[PDB]
């Protein structure tokens, strides 16, 4: 599904989020340069935007001054370029940096950072390039049917003593009175010993 | 071709010459599939059954759009447009997706020029702009006579003869004859339009100066027709012409519009025999003294013939113009001709063009009479008369490519970005109502002075020749040739007395101030302009700039004839005024609710002033924190009064290439749009109702739809369960487990 | 979240002059971009905006102050309803944060009447203030979503669990508990709720005022710098360029166009550098922004919706849980926390 | 440093104190309180010196 999303499922909103954002960095990189170059018709307070068409009409007496304009314009305008270019390193920056964190502890290792890699239970995660960066696959588990189960906050011998479960992750409940032991997360039920 | 009135773009009652993209034979046959070369497509359906056309490459192009239509029938016809990307039907890209509802048994179609694709639907003529269209050369046809489906495939330059009666179309006969038409004629459309798809074979844009040669801008042409006169027939035993295109052999072809023309336009003939592109003639002008007389000789001994090259020449050609007065035979040299004649332009105003450029400025022109000597009928292809308009246009090696009238919002737009086809999306727009303001003027307190000045001139001519120069010049300050305002206002005129000779043979002599060395312009001085001195003489001062007047004939020769000087001092002593106010004590004027033109307190601009009265303690000027008046205090009073700019600025929504919707200030209707609603802090206007399945343009909380109604935005509905405790309940424990694959994408 | 800005390519330069329609061709391609880049700029803010504020109507209707009991929660949750058809309103808390430190309504600008406000006297110069996207509802029922599920505990249906229990939940999280008694919860409800009095007060007007100091002191500086850019932008056009006047009105008044239009490309020139410098400002602070909403992210998942263990995140102390609200452009967290005392 | 309205006179200040000189420097009728940077030029006549 993701394949065919690209190509051309609520896969099909990430997928698309994922293009348009990709698309987003490729225009802004044409469209800085388009600029810069643009500008180099902006003909300032001086006869032409042609330095050889001032120097075949006028004496550099005069030339000379004409020209300066059109040098100092130009001037700025590459100031103005090298300041954005500055800019755009500083945020693609700050990306590489949550990149790493991603590869190592969604990639390398598994997380346990509820809604950071992926909105579920996350397993694994792939990772591609992709224009001027990376695309990751995260593969999460999303549950589809879950069971009732009959629930005891613990037993209490003798009307004496209570015992509980150690492990706060887990639910001590009646199967039709088999007592048994289950995750809170997934439904593995197993048989309940002391050391519990 | 059983086209109706509409798609032909002819009158009715009538009998006229379509050209262009045109349908012929019908493919009335059952072999279902096939391919042809085309340019367009026309198609009859009546029958309950599905048919589909395509335009496309040779070959599969991810980046081409291709045109793919279907059609449906039930009562009426179901038709679907599609211009879009496809994955070698899954489109991923469009430019347009459409269903229109039509007639049964009306021919419907598709027709290409270059990057222009119209669409045909019986009645209307809708127009897209759509990248590298020319290249879908290729016709794919889904349809059988077994299914009544008919069509004609459309190739290329297609003459038809074309009679109406009582709304009908009665005839459609292609050409056999018409040889070059398609070139050349065309039917005037309504409202005087040129139909999209012509080629402007040897129209050219006119010029004062310089020319384009490629690109895109907006002009302003005389490229509205009120007539289209074929092959007119004129000899030299037709007369005069008068512009307006009235005459008794003036059968134009088209729709005709009984008004009066800026220009005359000839679009010639030729061929490459030079001996049939020479012609011996004149051409001869009306103006309101005089005959004028325009002729050509290869010599430059003028004198020893009188031709009009017309086409391809191999030698140069001199032009000349004569005029007489009591035999005082007036003649001179105007200039060469190009190597090649294409287009003659006359306007009234007294312009002379060849080919675009001007060649001279007759002082007004009444007829003309284009005296061809000839054998034949084939020395124009047609005459245009023509008024100026504001249009797009498309220029590439000087010729017209695209011609784009802006009159509705839409072309508007279009023009506004010097654009052909836009982004779907939103764009301001901010359409200016150019036009003539009343000004208002408000100052502080003063008793009103004033004085007028004259800068006269009266002049004699012929002292040895015409042309050459005047033979004198009188120039003079209310008879003095020193002036001085003394006074709080003053105005200044100029004056040019051709009259003093009783009998204005002047008026061949054009004698005027040019723009001086002086930091304002002459006429402009009686706008309310402030000195603390001023001074004006005929003669030399130290110090002073000056205005030079300049004396031609039409504008041909020029010469300086003398200059007024002026010099000043900065201050507000002295201030000019539009006229001569009078019995008024102490000047000024206010005009209330709508635009006017305004100098308040040295503010200057445009806008609408409203009165209103608020406790407003302080001083007698409000202005924006950008130097705009907001208002102001009646000084003698305490009457205040608000300035707003009436050019308020939109927001438009465009969809499929149309206006769909806009959000505005303004509690009225817009452009085409009627129906308004109000929003908290703005209005919309559509056209739309309140029932229309999705946005397909956001912004904010709402959403605009298909047909431009407002969608409310709801926000991702999503849930789950919390944490279960330690706690003897009912828990619910996931069992089941699916899997799913997350893209997120990251710039390194 | 910040405002948008769109800001027209002519009338900020010649504000209506048909002179001007003419000479500005010259620099379409240069003057467009300018228009392009804030319109996208602003798509791109509204729809990741969008992509965070979701609703859950089962935690909205459970976000009941009943469900919350002795700990209260009444200047936190959204009025129910303001006996109109809309979802929710601000909570007090709300009220009071937007009310002490101040989108315009452009239907007044063409009525005259009065000298104009601020707002419209910027509208005058093409310089338009869009509507927001976080507006009051989508922060109410966002806001309301992530306040119920602290009591909408692990149960069958939607059955909620008394907030006492889900707090007890959080503490067994932290250090399994061995008493069947809380004698803790009645201590620390009753804490807790003198810690939100101290907090609302403090914003009104304990170690929370250090605290609710920074919070007001931020929330007044993203307003200000917002006012002050627009300031700039629009003052830059009384700064008369080498040319007779500002107004280009008055020029054309003066001169001719063989020598206005010199006068008048000259202030143009220096009014597409003005706009060339406001669009850059702009999209430096949108990517400021996009920072602070990946954090914001982080925190609503990891300490409000889960509990996490990272000491010296979400609160200086020990985590139990977090309240959000809706702040100017923002989000204010309330970080619950322990502290030992003995 | 003179606030004027309707080409009236509305408030006076003259600046001879450090304070008020700060006043006219900004030309602000009050000031906020905070950090300024000052420098009140010595506006004089100069010998002149050629070399
Ligand atoms: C330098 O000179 C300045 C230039 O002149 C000076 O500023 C001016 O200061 C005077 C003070 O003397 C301003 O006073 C105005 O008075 C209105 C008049 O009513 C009062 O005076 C009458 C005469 O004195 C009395 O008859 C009347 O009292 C009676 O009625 C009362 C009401 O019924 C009752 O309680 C009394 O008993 C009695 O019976 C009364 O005392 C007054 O309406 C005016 O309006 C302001 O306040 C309203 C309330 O806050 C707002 O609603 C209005 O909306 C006004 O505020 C605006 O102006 C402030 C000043 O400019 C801004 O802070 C606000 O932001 C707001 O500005 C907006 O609107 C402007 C448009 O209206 C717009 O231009 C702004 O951009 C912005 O949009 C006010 O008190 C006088 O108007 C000031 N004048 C000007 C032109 O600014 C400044 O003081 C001097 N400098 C120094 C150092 O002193
Ligand atoms: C080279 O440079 C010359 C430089 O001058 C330039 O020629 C000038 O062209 C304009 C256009 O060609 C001519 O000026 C006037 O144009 C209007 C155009 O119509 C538009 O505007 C009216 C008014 O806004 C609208 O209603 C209409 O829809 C259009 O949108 C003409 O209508 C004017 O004609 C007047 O004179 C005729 C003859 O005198 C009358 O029959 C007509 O009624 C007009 O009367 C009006 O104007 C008078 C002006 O003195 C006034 O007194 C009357 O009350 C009334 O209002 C008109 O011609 C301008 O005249 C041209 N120049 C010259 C020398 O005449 C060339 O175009 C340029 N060439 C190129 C290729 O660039
Ligand atoms: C991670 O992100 C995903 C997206 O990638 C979120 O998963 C979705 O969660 C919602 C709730 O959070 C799911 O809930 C289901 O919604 C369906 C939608 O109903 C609407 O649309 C249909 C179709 O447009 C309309 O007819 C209907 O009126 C609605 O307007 C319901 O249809 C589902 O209920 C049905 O199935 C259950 C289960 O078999 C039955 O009990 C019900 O009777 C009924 O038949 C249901 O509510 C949605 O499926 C989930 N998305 C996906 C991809 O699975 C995840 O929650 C999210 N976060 C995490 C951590 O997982
Ligand atoms: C522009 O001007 C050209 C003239 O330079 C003109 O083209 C000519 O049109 C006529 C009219 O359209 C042609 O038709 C001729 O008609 C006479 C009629 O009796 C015939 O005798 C001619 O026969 C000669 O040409 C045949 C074709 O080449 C030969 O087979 C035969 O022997 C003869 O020599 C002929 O049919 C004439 O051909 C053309 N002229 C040229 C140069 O082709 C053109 O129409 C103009 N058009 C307009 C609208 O002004
Ligand atoms: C524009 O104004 C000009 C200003 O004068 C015109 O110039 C004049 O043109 C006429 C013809 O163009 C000249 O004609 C002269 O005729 C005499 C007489 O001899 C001729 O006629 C006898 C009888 O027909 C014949 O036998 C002879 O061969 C001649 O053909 C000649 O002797 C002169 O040489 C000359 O050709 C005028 O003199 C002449 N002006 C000038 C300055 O030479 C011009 O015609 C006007 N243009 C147009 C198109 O009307
Ligand atoms: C500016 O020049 C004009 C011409 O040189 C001189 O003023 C002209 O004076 C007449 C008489 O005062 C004005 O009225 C005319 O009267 C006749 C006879 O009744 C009538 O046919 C004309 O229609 C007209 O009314 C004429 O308007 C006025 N001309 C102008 C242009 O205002 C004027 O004296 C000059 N300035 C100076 C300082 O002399
Ligand atoms: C935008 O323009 C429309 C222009 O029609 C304004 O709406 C109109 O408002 C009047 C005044 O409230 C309506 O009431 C009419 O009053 C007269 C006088 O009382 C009475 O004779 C008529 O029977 C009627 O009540 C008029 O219905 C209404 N127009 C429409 C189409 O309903 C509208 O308010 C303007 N809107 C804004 C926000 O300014
Ligand atoms: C310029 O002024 C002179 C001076 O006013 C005009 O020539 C005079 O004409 C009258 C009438 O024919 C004679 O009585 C004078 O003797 C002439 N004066 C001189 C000095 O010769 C001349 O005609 C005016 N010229 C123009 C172009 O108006
Ligand atoms: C052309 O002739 C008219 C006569 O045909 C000339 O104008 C007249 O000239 C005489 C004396 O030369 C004056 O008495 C008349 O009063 C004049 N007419 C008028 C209306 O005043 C005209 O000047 C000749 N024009 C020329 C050669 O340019
Ligand atoms: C979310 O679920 C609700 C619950 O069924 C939707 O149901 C209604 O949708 C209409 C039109 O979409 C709204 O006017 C009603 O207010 C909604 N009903 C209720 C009970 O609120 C709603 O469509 C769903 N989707 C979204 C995005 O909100
Ligand atoms: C531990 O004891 C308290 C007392 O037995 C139980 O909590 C009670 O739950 C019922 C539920 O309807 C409430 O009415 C009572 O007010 C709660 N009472 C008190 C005193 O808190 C609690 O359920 C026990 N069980 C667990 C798991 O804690
Ligand atoms: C908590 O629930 C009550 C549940 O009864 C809400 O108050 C009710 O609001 C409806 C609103 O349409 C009124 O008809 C009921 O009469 C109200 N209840 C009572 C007891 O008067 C209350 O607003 C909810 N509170 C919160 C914070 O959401
Ligand atoms: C055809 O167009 C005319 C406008 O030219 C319009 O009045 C008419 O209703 C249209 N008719 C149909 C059937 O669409
Ligand atoms: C289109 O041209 C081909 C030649 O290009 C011709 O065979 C065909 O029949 C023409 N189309 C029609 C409708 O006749
Ligand atoms: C068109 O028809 C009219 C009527 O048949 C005839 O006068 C005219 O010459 C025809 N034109 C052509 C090109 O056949
Ligand atoms: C100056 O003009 C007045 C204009 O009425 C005239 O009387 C006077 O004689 C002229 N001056 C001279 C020196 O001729
Ligand atoms: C508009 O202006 C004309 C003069 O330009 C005047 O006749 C008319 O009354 C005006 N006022 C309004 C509101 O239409
Ligand atoms: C005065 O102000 C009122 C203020 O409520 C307004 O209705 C009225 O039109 C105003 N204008 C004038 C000129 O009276």
């Amino acid at each position: 599904n993701i394949v065919a999303s690209f190509s051309s499922a609520e896969a099909i909103h990430t997928v698309t989020i994922a293009l348009n954002k990709i698309q987003d960095v490729v225009n802004q990189q044409g469209s800085a340069l388009n600029h810069l170059t643009s500008q180099l018709r902006h003909n300032f307070q001086a006869i032409s935007n042609s330095i050889q068409a001032i120097y075949d009409r006028l004496d550099s007496i005069q030339a000379d001054q004409q020209v300066d304009r059109l040098i100092t314009g130009r001037l700025a305008a590459l100031n103005a370029f090298v300041s954005q270019v500055l800019n755009k390193y500083t945020e693609v920056r700050g990306s590489r940096r949550l990149a790493q964190q991603k590869i190592n502890e969604c990639v390398k290792s598994q997380s346990n950072r509820y809604g950071f890699c992926g909105n579920g239970t996350h397993i694994f995660s792939i990772v591609n390039s992709a224009p001027d960066g990376l695309l990751f696959l995260h593969t999460v588990l999303l549950p589809t049917d879950y069971k009732n189960v009959k629930a005891w906050s613990g037993i209490c011998v003798d009307g004496i003593y209570g015992y509980v479960l150690r492990q706060p992750n887990l639910v001590l409940y009646s199967d039709n009175g088999v007592f048994r032991v289950t995750s809170r997360v997934m439904f593995q039920p197993r048989l309940p010993v002391l050391s519990d | 071709a059983n086209l109706s009135m509409l798609q032909l773009g002819v009158p009715d009652n009538s009998s006229t010459i379509v050209t262009g993209l045109l349908p012929t034979h019908w493919f009335c046959a059952n072999q279902s599939t096939s391919v042809y070369s085309a340019n367009g497509f026309f198609y009859i359906d009546v029958g309950n059954h599905r048919s589909a056309f395509a335009l496309h490459t040779g070959y599969y192009d991810a980046n081409q759009y291709y045109i793919y239509v279907t059609n449906e029938i039930g009562l009426n016809a179901s038709v679907t447009l599609k211009i879009c990307k496809f994955s070698r039907s899954s489109s991923f890209d469009c430019i347009v997706n459409l269903l229109f509802t039509e007639q049964l048994g009306a021919p419907l179609g598709i027709t290409i020029s270059g990057e222009t694709v119209r669409l045909h639907l019986y009645n209307v003529t809708r127009t897209f702009y759509v990248p590298a269209a020319y290249k879908l050369t290729k016709l794919s046809v889904k349809c059988y006579f077994n299914y009544s489906c008919v069509f004609s495939v459309v190739n290329a330059t297609v003459t038809v003869n074309v009679t109406t009666h009582n709304g009908r179309v009665v005839n459609y006969t292609v050409c056999d004859d018409c040889n070059g038409y398609t070139d050349n004629i065309f039917s005037v459309q309504q409202d005087g339009r040129i139909p999209n798809g012509f080629p402007f074979n040897n129209w050219f844009l006119l010029t004062n100066g310089s020319t384009l040669v490629d690109g895109v801008s907006r002009l302003y042409q005389p490229l509205r027709l009120t007539c289209l006169w074929p092959v007119p027939g004129l000899k030299s035993s037709t007369g005069f012409v008068y512009f307006n295109a009235t005459g008794s052999d003036v059968n134009c072809n088209g729709y005709q519009h009984n008004s009066v023309v800026d220009v005359m336009r000839y679009n010639l003939n030729f061929s490459a025999n030079s001996l049939d592109n020479l012609k011996s003639g004149v051409i001869v002008f009306k103006t309101l003294q005089y005959d004028v007389l325009f002729y050509c000789s290869n010599s430059s001994s003028g004198v020893l013939d009188t031709t009009i090259p017309f086409g391809p020449s191999s030698q140069p050609y001199y032009c000349f113009i004569n005029s007489t007065i009591n035999t005082t035979h007036v003649s001179t040299f105007v200039g060469i001709l190009p190597p090649t004649v294409r287009e003659i332009v006359v306007a009234r105003t007294g312009q002379f063009y060849i080919n675009g450029f001007k060649y001279f400025d007759l002082g007004f022109i009444e007829a003309v009479n284009f005296n061809v000597t000839t054998a034949s009928a084939t020395d124009f292809w047609t005459v245009a008369f023509a008024t100026f308009v504001d249009v797009l246009v498309n220029v590439s090696a000087t010729n017209i490519q695209n011609l784009l009238y802006c009159d509705s919002p839409f072309e508007k737009l279009q023009c506004e970005h010097l654009q052909f086809g836009l982004q779907d999306g939103f764009y301001s727009a901010n359409f200016l109502d150019d036009n003539v303001l009343p000004e208002t003027y408000v100052a502080l307190p003063i008793y009103y002075q004033h004085t007028d000045i004259n800068f006269t001139a009266t002049a004699s001519f012929g002292g040895s020749c015409y042309v050459c120069k005047p033979h004198q010049v009188n120039i003079s300050l209310n008879g003095n040739t020193s002036v001085c305002v003394r006074t709080s206002h003053f105005s200044i005129r100029y004056i040019y007395n051709r009259v003093k000779s009783g009998s204005p043979g002047d008026s061949s002599w054009h004698i005027y101030l040019k723009s001086g060395t002086c930091p304002f312009s002459f006429s402009k001085l009686n706008n309310f302009q402030k000195f603390k001195t001023i001074c004006f003489s005929t003669v030399e001062v130290p110090g002073s700039c000056n205005f030079p007047l300049e004396a031609t004939w039409h504008y041909t020769s020029y010469t300086i004839v003398g200059a007024l000087y002026v010099t000043w001092s900065e201050g507000n002593s002295i201030t000019g005024v539009p006229y001569p106010v009078s019995g008024i004590r102490e000047f000024s004027n206010l005009v209330l609710n709508n635009c006017t033109k305004y100098n308040i307190y040295d503010y200057v601009g445009t806008g609408i002033i409203r009165s209103s009265n608020q406790s407003l303690a302080g001083g007698i000027t409000y202005v924006s924190n950008s130097g705009n008046l907001l208002g102001f205090k009646n000084v003698s009073t305490g009457n205040i009064f608000i300035v707003t700019p009436c050019n308020q600025p939109d927001q438009v929504a465009v969809y499929q290439q149309s206006i769909i919707g806009a959000m505005t200030a303004v509690n009225e209707s817009r452009y085409g749009l009627q129906n308004l609603l109000q929003l908290p802090n703005f209005y919309y206007v559509s056209n739309g109702g309140n029932n229309c399945t999705t946005a397909v343009m956001t912004y904010s909380n709402f959403g605009i739809c298909a047909d431009g109604s407002l969608i409310p935005v709801r926000p991702r509905n999503s849930s789950d369960n919390g944490i279960s405790a330690i706690i003897t309940a009912n828990l619910s424990i996931p069992s089941n487990w699916t899997t799913s694959v997350q893209v997120e994408y990251l710039q390194i | 979240t910040s405002t948008p800005i769109v800001v027209d390519c002519a009338t900020y330069v010649c504000n209506g002059n048909p002179r001007c329609k003419n000479l500005l061709k010259q620099y379409t391609s240069a003057c467009k971009t300018i228009e392009d880049a804030l319109r996208l700029s602003a798509h791109l803010e509204t729809n990741d905006v969008s992509s965070m504020l979701t609703f859950d109507s089962n935690a909205f209707s459970l976000a009941n102050v009943t469900s919350f009991g002795d700990y209260n929660l009444s200047s936190v949750l959204p009025q129910r309803n303001i006996r109109s058809s809309r979802i929710a309103g601000r909570s007090a808390l709300e009220d009071l944060l937007f009310s002490k430190v101040v989108d315009v309504d452009y239907k007044s600008c063409t009525k005259g009447l009065s000298i104009a406000d601020l707002a419209c006297a910027q509208y005058y110069n093409g310089i338009m203030v869009l509507p927001g996207v976080a507006d009051a509802e989508r922060m109410a029922m966002y806001t309301g979503s992530l306040i119920g599920g602290m009591v909408l505990g692990g149960l069958t249906s939607a059955a909620a669990i008394p907030f006492s229990l889900a707090l007890q939940a959080r503490l067994n999280y932290v250090a399994l508990q061995t008493d069947v008694l809380q004698e803790n919860q009645k201590i620390l409800a009753a804490s807790f709720n003198k810690a939100i009095n101290n907090i609302v007060a403090s914003f009104s007007s304990a170690e929370a005022i250090h605290t609710v100091t920074i919070a007001l002191n931020k929330i007044q500086d993203v307003v200000n710098q917002q006012g002050s850019a627009l300031n700039h932008l629009t003052s830059q056009l009384r700064h008369n360029f080498q040319a007779i006047s500002n107004s280009i009105q008055a020029i054309y008044d003066r001169l001719d166009s063989i020598q206005a239009d010199q006068q008048v490309d000259r202030l143009i020139t220096g009014r597409l550098a003005a706009l060339n410098a406001f669009v850059s400002q702009v999209l430096n602070k949108y990517t400021e922004v996009r920072g602070s909403r990946r954090l914001a992210q982080q925190k609503i998942n990891e300490c409000v919706k889960s509990q996490s263990n990272r000491y010296g995140f979400c609160g200086n102390g020990t985590h139990i849980f977090s309240i959000v609200n809706s702040a100017p452009d923002g989000l204010l967290f309330l970080h619950t926390v322990l502290l030992p005392t003995d």
